[PDB]
This record gives C-alpha cells, structure tokens and sequence, in this order.
C-alpha cells in the first residue's frame, strides 16, 4: 500500500564492446583476397537481377 | 663524346578500379502509445477559528 505515497525512478543498463584484429601475409592468390573478389562478383550479379 | 637521349621511354601502366556498394534498410513503428503521467487526487481544507 505504500506505493500510493511514494514515487520511484529507476535506471539500469550495460554496454559490451570487443575490438580484435588478425594480420596475415598474403598474395593476390591467397584465400583472404579470393573471398573478397568472389564477394564482388555476387554483388554485381545481385544488382543485375533487380 | 657520347651524349644521352632527351628522355627515356618508360613503360605504360593501365589501371582498372571497381567500387561496389549495396545498402538496405527497414523501419517499423507499430502499436499504441498511451499517456504515462496523469494528475492524481487532490484535497484542501480551510477554516477561520476567529
């Protein structure tokens, strides 16, 4: 019953953050470059089909 | 007695650059927005003893 004679203000929250990196010695034929090249091909095909 | 050439014929390089970008977005706003702060009850008293 005391809530009829009382007012409450409540705040709560949290933030999570991670930053991580990965270096690799590559060439133009390396897997890291090939995947990005193939991603661009799919981007062009998706544009063409709309 | 030998003399140099006026300039050296360099090699020519062709550069091909491709930039691709795709953006997508959604926006939703649905429901009923009620009032959250309303007036409460009141009471007053007044008297003249003398």
């Amino acid at each position: 019953l005391g809530n009829l004679f009382k007012s409450t203000n409540f705040q709560s929250g949290n933030t999570d953050l991670v930053i991580l990196v990965t270096p690799r010695v590559v060439s133009a034929a390396s897997l890291e470059n090939i995947r990005q090249v193939s991603q661009a091909v799919e981007m062009k095909d998706e544009y063409r089909n709309t | 007695l030998a003399t140099p050439s006026p300039f050296d014929m360099e090699k020519m390089v062709w550069l091909d650059v491709n930039i691709l970008e795709i953006r997508k977005s959604v926006l939703e706003n649905f429901g009923v927005d009620w009032s959250k702060q309303i007036p409460g009850p009141f009471a007053a008293f007044g008297k003249d003893f003398v």
